[PDB]
C-alpha cells in the first residue's frame, strides 16, 4: 500500500489552550504566529 | 516539499486534569 | 479537606486534576484507580453583635 507521510517540527513556544468541560483540548492559539495572537 | 500545517501539533504537555478553563 | 467522589470525567493518563491557583481539585488513588474531588474544609468568618 502506497503511503504518504509528513514531517513537522516542535518549537519552545507558549500556547493558549482552552481546557473545556470535557477535560480535553478543543482549540488553542500560538503566542508568536501573528501580532493579533499576542493580544489573545 | 512544502505544505501548511493548519491546526495540529497540540497535545497535553503534562499529566494534570484541568477542566473548563483557559490556560496559556 | 473533604473527599467526595469525582463526578467529572478523566482520561486514562490523568492522575489528578487542578482548577486554579495550585488548588488541586481531584485525585485518583494510586492503588485501586478511583477518582475523587477534594474540597478544602468548610470555613467562614465569625462576627459578633454587641
Ligand atoms: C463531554 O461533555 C459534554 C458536555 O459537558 C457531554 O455532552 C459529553 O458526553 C462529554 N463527553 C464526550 C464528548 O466524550
Amino acid at each position: 500500500g502506497a503511503a504518504a507521510y509528513y514531517v513537522g517540527y516542535l518549537q519552545p513556544r507558549t500556547f493558549l489552550l482552552k481546557y473545556n468541560e470535557n477535560g480535553t483540548i478543543t482549540d488553542a492559539v500560538d503566542c508568536a504566529l501573528d501580532p493579533l495572537s499576542e493580544t489573545k | 516539499a512544502y505544505t501548511n500545517s493548519f491546526t495540529r501539533g497540540v497535545y497535553y504537555p503534562d499529566k494534570v486534569f484541568r477542566s473548563s478553563v483557559l490556560h496559556s | 479537606g473533604v473527599l467526595t467522589e469525582s463526578n467529572k470525567k478523566f482520561l486514562p493518563f490523568q492522575q489528578f486534576g487542578r482548577d486554579i491557583a495550585d488548588t488541586t481539585d481531584a485525585v485518583r488513588d494510586p492503588q485501586t484507580l478511583e477518582i475523587l474531588d477534594i474540597t478544602p474544609c468548610s470555613f467562614g468568618g465569625v462576627s459578633v453583635i454587641t
